[PDB]
């Protein structure tokens, strides 16, 4: 199903402020990709979002309630498993 | 009126890089010509088909110009059909004048030598063939990719199994592989498995006795059912049924590769279909100058949601247009290497 | 429907119209005669025809904030809203 | 009584529910006869025919085996024909077991390579009650024999069947799509365990390919080198859907003519009916009950087992008595005036 | 005996709930007698009666084929027409031809313009037993005659009956109205396989619009080219519906003086046999059971086929007419 | 047994040790035709790597087969030559 080095799916965009939903289900820890082992979403680490033939890199700068949107909130309050992620540059063809 | 191809190819990239939406393709005999494996290519084009039976057969050449009278330059297709027509009349020797049964003999001898000439297997595995079975492979999508053919031979089948691509021809047996009407309609295939028509038949097909029943495997001599539609009273017309199904689909793609338009029942269908859905989109690529098919222009020029593609000629929505010769993806090697690119 | 067809308007607010995206989901492309255009863009326009004139505006907000309160309690899975902001109109 | 235990196979098989599936031995053909004469012979008539067509390793393995069969014949030519210097029993400058291998091999395709005859034939009936039943449990078809007889009057019956092959004269051996299981419930499959004739393997790999018929090269009997796995699978895999339908809730399966005589096989029921309780065999027998003395232990043994033959029947691993489903054309007689 | 089947079928009349038809052959009307004479006379007496009416290609024909009937004369001619340079197969100056099919047409527009007779005809008793039965389930009727008797009757007793077609003296062919099959149960439906002398085809394109009768052109059993997508002259929509109809949950389906003698409907009969189980046949034989062989080997290969004749009766493919008779014991049922 | 392997319903606490070529406390007895484990009787053994005998040997590789393909599955070979080549394959 879902390729190896997928995190989650967007669900807010704000001009220049992405947040993304993980949709991993657990273990939210070294999701060994290639051999190696890398962190799931952290504070200093980069992710990529393809859109068709180009990919969009940004760089993740909030982890936890604070990504959260407005009123989600407000719908459930124990609910974090959300982080924001800013948009840096792009890669072309 | 100026258009730019890296932005035409960036579409295509961005389009053939989804998943969901459906894709199909056509394979004319433009496809193979662009292969080689002597000096000449493994496979002539239809020209060189129809010159081979010219000069290989005073008699034999009056039906050539008999139907040259009402028609222009007789194709294969042509000859075929009337010699299909000659037989359903039981006393049709008089118009040839040479007995009745001269036309059975010449029957079979033309289709023993088509089979002679295009059973033939494509060596090496760096063949575009193999490329696009790489592609289809490389990416699991969510509906699978169906491909349609109006050749005759079996290039496509041999590359299929070579790289391990299973696909559904609408055959299914072991020994005499029967039709099986049902489960096309019933559509319930498995998601990973593929489709393969082939518009116009092959040497495959063989036809049984008073029972009339088809079915497909082993060639045999002096029998090949690679009659393009001949006649009955049928495989045909439930295969243009299923490819004017599909283009109703939303968001469905057809790619068109090495096909001239010169068909007039394909057109018809093409253009109904691009009516009846206004999501459809079909890509016309073409390997020569646009002012050789009046077909593929009027019917650019009628309907909105047509791309074309040629050497140095574009029709993009209704509007045609020059280039910024380009356009090097009309060649079917330069296609197939596109898309591993695109898989890799 | 006919093609170039995004949506309905849901909700008013003077000068915010938020928007649901329909249930033909997926696609993400809505082909248009050829060139197809990504649906709900950032800095895309959109048209909403009243009779005889249309009434533009510029998409502002994607996805959960554009979403009202109620909604999202009663799903919270579901965020196919846009926020759309009127900037002007052509006449006849 | 008997009627009794046919009114109830009648109305448990009849009974649109659990899946269905037969087996079919050897012993199906000999109950066919063309010209007054067995369509293909028994197992022993095949190995007298190779012995009227070099007896020394026939007593050699003699001395420690029973009257033999031909895949015991070829199965000890492959084993000698692996090791390089085989000769050393058999005269030197080895070619006898090479000759003999192709010899044998041909001649079989070619004692099997038989038409069927008219629509009087009891695959026939099969077909059409197969056609026949529209569950959603579809019906798959285990079979140890080498012909094509059995797909054939399927084909002649206007029916779809899956043999774990796909594609055309070069069809290779589809290998996932096995176990995806993801197929129209329409669809039915066949497995033939033992090998057909057309399967014929490659220099390049262990490829087993399906299509038409070599010439003269054939795969009979898998019992070649296992190591590499993978290709050259279909025996395992055959050996694991059998295992399979015997597993899962199936309160339904149907023998005919098989003689119990298949040490693979028998393990393999005996397991499936250990671990499956709930399932039943309805396994017959076209001789009398005292011929089949593997037969009566598992029955002993496993009490799911049903046991039926000429002489009595053995029914809930006790010994039964009478006070005709034997014959397989009355068996397609039966399953017609089920259908109809 | 004889009650066992008359007693099944009226049970089976009385069984509601599953759908009802009849197959109208040239036999029906040929038995009907107007003034001591056959209403309609039967395909010997067509040929007959055009032969008394330039035999060199019925004698070609005969080499290969026995006696001929009018279609095989007619889809000769219309086959030496196609082809261009044909007249030199059979003599010369190809156009003896159009004149002989213009006459063979009109021969055959006044032989089959023949009106109903009054309410002693059995087809408005057929009508007035259809119409008497509330049931959901409709009755399509198709019959091979080429005349429009049995639409005088319908409309006679003022019953709703559809052809496919609707309009005006240039009314059109409704393609999609079979595709949706939307239409009230009250309504009936009728086809027509090889069409009457009613239908007209057009220059421009292949309609087949139905009308007013046009002089000189007439369309009648079609076999035309098929080339043009569809609707053309689609006797395939009648087989489809046909097919469509075999296709629904069983139900036991009679016939009137089928002869068995039409390959393309035997074939979709027997797949459609095969493909529903319980399907069956009541078709009858008003003949010796030894002149149908067709029959016989149907019922031995299907046994869901029921087969009945005057001498015998083929019942679970083992062996053991009139329409006056029949319209009489419908009515009788229906009391 | 082979019934409680593969339903594999075991305490979560329960380790397990596959031997995938046999131990010396492994006897066959013959007569019954069953394989048991028992106390290491002089002589008989069960050292085959792989035998042809009329298994658990199968058993055992369909475990291991099983293992590898669980979610974020972890195998740390020590004192492995990979000259074996139905490991190095399965």
């Amino acid at each position: 199903t879902e390729a190896s080095t997928y995190i989650g799916t967007v669900q807010d965009v704000n001009g220049a402020n992405i947040r993304v939903v993980l949709d991993i289900n657990t273990i939210s820890s070294l999701k060994f990709v290639d051999g190696q082992g890398y962190r799931i979403g952290q504070i200093g680490s980069f992710v990529r979002i393809p859109i068709g033939y180009i990919n969009l890199f940004g760089i993740v700068s909030q982890v936890g309630a604070g990504a959260v949107p407005d009123k989600l909130l407000e719908v459930e309050p124990y609910g974090h498993r959300w982080i924001s992620v800013q948009l840096v540059g792009e890669e072309g063809i | 009126s100026y258009y730019d191809t890296t932005q035409q190819l960036s579409l295509l990239k961005h389009v053939l890089s989804e998943d969901k939406r459906p894709i199909a393709f056509i394979i004319a005999a433009g496809c193979p010509v662009s292969i080689r494996h002597n000096d000449a290519p493994l496979i002539p084009d239809v020209a060189g088909l129809t010159r081979k039976i010219s000069d290989s057969f005073s008699l034999l050449m009056k039906i050539i110009q008999n139907l040259k009278t009402t028609i222009p330059n007789p194709t294969i297709e042509d000859i075929l059909s009337y010699i299909r027509l000659l037989q359903q009349i039981p006393m049709s020797g008089k118009i040839h004048d040479v007995e009745n049964s001269v036309i059975n003999a010449l029957e079979e001898s033309i289709c023993e030598l088509i089979e002679e000439e295009v059973n033939v297997d494509l060596p090496g595995n760096a063949t575009p063939y193999h490329k696009i079975a790489a592609w289809i492979n490389s990416i699991n999508r969510e509906h699978q990719v169906e491909i349609f053919t109006t050749n005759y031979d079996l290039l496509m089948e041999q590359a299929l199994e070579e790289l391990n691509v299973p696909y559904f021809d609408g055959f299914v047996g072991s020994k005499r592989a029967f039709f099986d009407i049902r489960t096309i309609e019933e559509n319930k295939l498995p998601s990973r498995w593929s489709k393969l028509w082939k518009l116009h038949g092959s040497i495959n097909w063989q036809l049984d006795k008073q029972t009339q029943t088809i079915w497909r495997g082993t060639p045999s001599k002096g029998c090949s059912l690679i009659h393009p539609s001949h006649l009955k009273y049928m495989p045909y017309l439930v295969m243009m049924d299923q490819l004017k199904l599909f283009l109703n689909q939303p968001s469905a793609i057809l790619i068109t590769c090495g096909y001239s338009y010169k068909d007039q029942h394909i057109n018809e269908v093409l253009s109904q279909g691009l009516q009846t859905n206004p999501n459809a989109l079909i890509y016309g690529l073409q390997y020569d100058v646009l002012e050789n098919y009046q077909e593929a222009k009027d019917m650019a020029l009628k309907r909105s949601n047509l791309i074309l593609l040629a050497k140095d000629r574009a029709i993009i929505g209704k509007k045609e247009g020059e280039w910024k010769l380009f356009f090097k993806l009309g060649d079917f090697q330069h296609l197939a290497s596109f898309l591993e690119e695109i898989s890799q």
